[PDB]
RNA sequence: GGCUCCUU
């Protein structure tokens, strides 16, 4: 089926690479396939980060729904 | 031999997939050979031996780190920063790096790259002591 | 190939 591609930023990289590893555990324990992560070069202090999550299941988009990432981190995705 | 920098970045990207994954380094090492299409014998071997040596003494190199974090857990530590090391050390301690300037300048050049200068001077720091420390006792 | 940028 079709990908879902996120992009996350952020001005604190810890609380990035944190916030990464929190959506592909979620993924993960849902029975969902991760691609990625890709980390791209720091640009003017802003981290970024891209994650492919190439197999999902609805309970991967309930789960998903029910964390919180910290304040700071910006989510962005496309098909 | 310049070819090695362009490995370490191979290698540095599957450790990190690896702690943020834990999947098979096997299969991990294959998704980013074919995201960045390496194609040449030199960098595709180099890479594939610094990740062996990494994976291989995990925990000892693990070890190695954390007696110079100063009573932190290696936990503590950026993905970034902590696979950074963890591949320095494989590299200037297991694989007994003949040229340890030009490993130091490219593990700190991936540190600034995809994290920032804060944290490649912590790196840097820590690496070095590690590497004085094995130096010493060789 | 610029053979360590030095504990966040």
């Amino acid at each position: 089926q079709e990908k879902i591609r996120i992009k996350l930023r952020a001005y604190d990289h810890r609380l990035l690479d944190q916030s990464v590893k929190q959506i592909i555990e979620t993924v993960k324990r849902t029975g969902g396939v991760v691609k990625g992560p890709i980390p791209l070069p720091t640009r003017k202090s802003e981290f970024s980060r891209i994650l492919d999550i190439i197999r999902f299941t609805p309970q991967t988009i309930e789960a998903l729904m029910e964390i919180s990432l910290p304040a700071g981190v910006d989510v962005e995705v496309k098909m | 031999m310049r070819y090695r920098k362009g490995a370490r970045d191979t290698a540095f990207l599957v450790l990190y997939r690896w702690d943020l994954r834990g999947e098979n380094p096997g299969e991990l090492f294959k998704e980013v050979v074919e995201e960045k299409n390496i194609k040449n014998k030199d960098a595709y071997e180099y890479a594939k031996k610094l990740v062996d040596t990494a994976v291989r003494h995990i925990e000892e190199i693990d070890s190695i780190i954390e007696k110079h974090l100063k009573g932190w857990s290696i936990d503590r530590l950026g993905y970034v920063e902590r696979n950074a090391l963890r591949l320095g050390v494989a590299e200037l301690i297991f694989l007994k790096s003949k040229e340890p300037g030009r490993v130091f300048i490219d593990i700190v050049d991936l540190v600034k790259k995809y994290a920032d200068e804060k944290a490649g001077k912590f790196v840097n720091g820590v690496l070095s002591a590690i590497y004085k420390a094995y130096i010493t006792s060789s």
